[PDB]
RNA sequence: AACCGACUAAUGUUGAAAAAUUAGCGGAUGACUUGUGGCUAGGGGUGAAAGGCCAAUCAAACCUGGAGAUAGCUGGUUCU
RNA sequence: AGGUGGUCGGGUAGAGAAUACCAAGGCGCUUGAGAGAACUCGGGUGAAGGAACUAGGCAAAAUGGUACCGUAACUUCGGG
RNA sequence: AUUCCUUGUCGGGUAAGUUCCGACCUGCACGAAUGGCGUAAUGAUGGCCACGCUGUCUCCACCCGAGACUCAGUGAAAUU
RNA sequence: AUGUCGGCUCAUCACAUCCUGGGGCUGAAGUCGGUCCCAAGGGUAUGGCUGUUCGCCAUUUAAAGUGGUACGCGAGCUGGGUUUAGAACGUCGUGAGACAGUUCGGUCCCUAUCUGCCGUGGGCGUUGGAGAAUUGAAAGGGGCUGCUCCUAGUACGAGAGGACCGGAGUGGACGAACCUCUGGUGUUCGGGUUGUGUCGCCAGACGCAUUGCCCGGUAGCUAAGUUCGGGAUCGAUAACCGCUGAAAGCAUCUAAGCGGGAAGCGAGCCUUGAGAUGAGUUCUCCCUGAUACUUUAAGUAUCCUAAAGGGUUGUCGUAGACUACGACGUUGAUAGGCAGGGUGUGUAAGCGUUGUGAGGCGUUGAGCUAACCUGUACUAAUUGCCCGUGAGGCUUAACC
């Protein structure tokens, strides 16, 4: 099944540090 | 130029005040009911002792509206509320016994002969 | 898309256009001859030779209109008292735009425009 | 055009009322009911007018059976059999929208009374 | 956003193919003689042989 | 089918005696002028060619002009040219007149729609737009996705996007003629004819009939 | 209103700006706000408490030294 | 296009250090000139309808002053 | 702000309501100063409804400006 | 470092077909259905609830297809749900904390090089050059459908009900062109009005306050307005139905042969279209000079010539980002102005009169009036410069 990913960090540009 | 949301006033003796367009009847995705257009309404407001209630779902023909209806020579006739007249869901015959405020000459036909008969004024 | 449509917004608000003709009408009607951009002197024809011909009929109505136009009194009375006798015969075309090259800051195309019939 | 102006003047009625903004107008329009051709009178102010020849027309305003109703008639159309100016109107502007929020006293007219 | 791959001095040449000038139309005024832009005045002030400056 | 070649004057009305107005564009048909006969003989198809109006002498090419000294035409202010398909037979200078349509119910007008230049999808298209609020960021008449990802990995060819809109060559179909003034030389027709006024118009009997 | 603040949105995000602008928004005699000068210092301070803040840095500042820490990992390792 | 303590504060209107227009005084913001496409930004108006939009009335629109009249539940009797 | 099953069930509101309000109690897995239950007033607090209002939307249209485009001068950028 | 759910925008394909078309069987009387076969041309809901996809519900529709496309589409949008950091409830844990439970809150970057795509040019080519008009190989667009009436209350049916076939009309949705009308807009037109500043003052104006606000409104653009479209027809077919007909004395639509037969297929309609390098066709126009030189060519150089026409420049456009395209360039209405008109606004100023005055009235439908109409050389459109040459190779055939 689906199992929902964690693609992308949580802080999303433009501010990814 | 009648829509789903759109509020009529009741021309008819039927107890309905005032109701609001559920659906343009007609064809897919059509749009607008105009003066001759039945379109299917919810009573939103009704007077206390009437043969329609708050919540009733029927049918109603628009019989005046602000968009008015344009005649063959380029004249438009334009109301300055829109209005429609209740009828029965199943027969689409008129549920009051009086139509109140004028009409137009549009609604001359073999359907709706009765509202054009009790109406005071065709125009 | 324009079609059809008349007037150049020159990059300007409609106030500051209304300003600056005012102005260039004024400086115009002292000079005789004033070297701006070539499209402000065509836009300029449209403002200068209809007071040129209010002008060629004096009255309080006339000069004051003039006065609201311009808010030059000056450049008012040289309208009515010389201006207008001078341009009485002539029918329009009291202007005359004679292109003249680029301004050397940025190469704006430039043009002289003047009165027609100067005597000098 | 001179062509345009030619076919249009050639369309044209030939002797019409003047009537005004603020005028209380008659206009006898042809109904047919089927067969049968009669003439039905509206009766309201000229709120509106508009001069482009062939192409002029004019709006009256009327409140009837309790319903505000206004109608652009084509003053050139041959549907207006004719126009009876039943009072001239007083008014300082050409169209009298500010009519349709009045009503009873407030949308009274002023006679223009020579 | 951006390139993947420098761009070769050709193919740099080839977008400048349309980059070249191209000269004003000049003419000659009748009684100064002096070069001009077709249909603006001189520096000495001529215009079709008149002197209008 | 044999047709003439108007200017658009303009729109008007007309009222009938029933008081109904009738939206028409006044064609002006000039007299059409055959300046050239093709045959199958001569050119593989048969077919007229016709000016219309006039052009300022100064202004036809030599090469123009003997087209035209050929015919024996006074130069028009072009050529159109006419396919026969019935075996009808012109010679050059004959005139063609808007009395061709004295029998026609309904044509078919061909004019240079009016140009809107460069215009979006949203005109152009009838593009939906986008949230005009609700966060929309500078996206509101942006066309939207043009495609679908690593399959195909391109845009199809035909894909509704911006470009130039109109200035193009259009047909309106099934026109009916309300009028024919031959003293005047003008076409009234119902409706709508492509681009603006003084734009060449060609008339044609409705293909559709 | 000033002043202090920072609830919403849009812009901006190779900015005008390493946190702003515009339109709105809260407090506005008080547990207010502000100037100057003092004091508290790193397992330490300070915290109406968010692991907040302690020089655009913080679940242990910064600098220098131990120091080339260590790196069962990754990269790279040059003529025939 | 940010931040930076204190002092001074004219006229008309206005409760006012708000706001508008001005004075004294100071400036036009160190690229200009054209054009009048899409699209973006910031605004103005809008037929008919009126939240059907949307996660959500987000955003817009709307309300907006003074005097008087009048004002419900509820309440800690202050309120509301 | 706790309930899994679950959009529980009933009632209200709507043409239509997984949200809301009232109520029921088989409380998966409330509960009495980690307070329980109320509670006027207050809140840039969460949810829901209504009126007004509207370009939020049907479904966009036109217009005013700043960019975009063209000319002249200056002249970056990530990337490769 | 290949952004992950749902929406939005924009799609494209399959066909296992939802609708519409064609059929066979039916436990098909008709009206409806069922089921299967052919068919992918077009079409194929809006709302209430929920982040939802879904689903349920309301009300539609001819129908509300099923799928693929990084569960299509975040360098296109959103960010409600997931996905951090705050906080709280239940629950678990002595605890720090945890939960595939819940709850409130919580920054979505990139100026597009290349491919691609939409547009729009420049170059060269197409064999002498030039101006036009075209043919059509090829391609694209379009392709939906309701209801009513007539046929006919006929056929069918005990009745209730109620057709095929054929014809006519009028819609929905979609598309297009257009602006005569109905309207929107109209900061370039006219007016009213608040505050204030100024023009010495009055009067009259002007600036500024969102175009200060308010009311109208020309041209243009435009939809809600107007008008038109989808086809018929031909040809070939699908399933299917045959005719004649053996193999197989019969039978058999098939093996020979000959038919019918779909919204589908090729044409037919609209648009593009000879870079169709396979560069086509037709009409018309223009250029019929010298020399030397060589390693003699489709040679080179000099001189003389500079055509048809193309450009640059100019006035411009219902054409336009720039271009291009088109008009005009004095043998001229191309633009501006000007005249007259129209249109819009709504009775200017000044003066007179009336009134104590605000104000009223007359002069006066006045004054002003953009993008409009008709005119008009008044102003501005300068044959100046470039570019483009000098009868166009060779072979072969046939003609003279």
């Amino acid at each position: 099944r689906f199992r929902p990913p964690i693609r992308r960090p949580p802080i999303r540009p433009p501010f990814y540090p | 130029m009648i829509q789903m949301q759109s509020m009529l006033d009741a021309a008819d003796n039927s107890g309905a005040r005032s109701v609001m367009c559920i659906k343009v009847l007609g064809g897919s995705h059509r749009r607008y009911a105009h003066i001759g257009d039945v379109i299917k309404v919810t009573v939103k407001e009704a007077i206390p002792r009437g043969k329609v209630k708050k919540g009733d779902v029927l049918k109603a023909v628009v019989v005046r509206t602000r968009k008015g209806v344009r005649r063959p020579d380029g004249s438009v006739i334009r109301f300055d509320r829109n209005a429609c007249v209740l009828l029965n869901d199943n027969t689409e015959q008129p549920i009051g016994t009086r139509i109140f405020g004028p009409v137009t000459r549009e609604l001359r036909g073999d359907k709706f002969m009765k509202i054009v008969s009790l109406a005071p004024e065709v125009l | 898309m324009r079609h059809r449509k008349s007037g150049r917004q020159l990059n300007r608000n409609s106030s500051h256009r209304k300003a600056m003709f005012s102005n260039m009408a004024s400086s115009l009607v002292r000079h005789e001859v004033i070297k701006t951009t070539l499209p402000k002197a065509k836009e300029l024809r449209r403002v200068v030779e209809p007071l040129i011909t209010l002008a060629k009929t004096d009255s309080v109505a006339n000069r004051r209109l003039a006065f609201a136009r311009t808010r030059d009194n000056e450049v008012v009375a040289k309208l009515f008292n010389e201006l207008g006798p001078r341009f009485a015969a002539r029918q329009g075309g009291y202007t005359r735009i004679l292109k003249a090259g680029f301004r050397a800051g940025d190469k704006a195309p430039m043009a002289y425009i003047e009165l027609v019939d100067r005597p000098a | 055009s001179n062509i345009i102006k030619a076919l249009e003047e050639e369309q044209m009625k030939s002797d019409l009322p003047k009537f005004a903004p603020g005028d209380t107008v008659v206009v006898q329009v042809k109904v047919k009911e089927g067969d049968r051709e009669r003439l039905q009178a509206f009766e309201g102010v000229v709120i509106a007018i508009r001069n482009r020849g062939l192409h002029s027309a004019f709006t009256v305003r009327k409140i009837s059976n309790g319903e505000g109703v206004e109608r652009t008639f084509q003053t050139h159309s041959p549907i207006v059999d004719s126009i009876e100016v039943k009072r001239r109107g007083a008014v300082r502007r050409a169209k009298l929208y500010y009519l349709r929020e009045r009503s009873g006293k407030s949308a009274r007219i002023k006679e223009k009374l020579a | 956003a951006v390139q993947k791959n420098r761009k070769t001095r050709s193919k740099r040449g080839m977008r400048r193919s349309h980059d070249a000038l191209t000269t004003a139309a000049l003419s000659v005024d009748a009684t100064s003689g002096e070069t001009h832009l077709r249909h603006n005045v001189t520096a000495e002030g001529y215009y079709r042989g008149k002197k209008v400056i | 089918m044999i047709g003439l070649i108007g200017r658009k004057v303009g729109m008007t009305r007309v009222f009938t005696e029933d008081g109904v107005s009738i939206p028409v564009t006044v064609v002006e048909v000039e007299a059409n002028r055959v300046s050239q006969v093709k045959t199958l003989e001569t050119d593989g198809y048969a077919a007229i060619q016709v000016t219309a109006g006039a052009k300022k002498a100064n202004r036809v090419n030599k090469a123009e002009a003997g087209h035209f000294a050929k015919a024996g035409v006074e130069a028009g202010r072009g050529l159109w040219e006419f396919r026969l398909e019935n075996g009808e037979e012109f010679e050059v200078g004959s005139e063609l007149t808007v009395e061709l349509f004295n029998e026609t119910k309904k044509v078919d007008v061909t004019g240079t729609s009016k140009g809107k230049g460069f215009q979006g999808a949203v005109k152009r298209w009838n593009f939906r737009t986008q949230d005009m609020t609700h966060g929309n960021s500078l996206s509101h008449r942006a066309p939207g996705s043009i495609g679908q990802c690593q399959t195909p990995g391109r845009v199809f060819k035909g894909k509704k996007m911006a470009g130039h809109m109109g200035a193009e060559r259009v047909t309106t179909q099934n026109l009916e003629i309300v009028r024919v003034d031959a003293e005047r030389n003008l076409l009234l027709i119902k409706g709508a004819v492509p681009g603006a006024t003084g734009g060449n118009v060609i008339v044609k009997p409705a293909v559709k009939a």
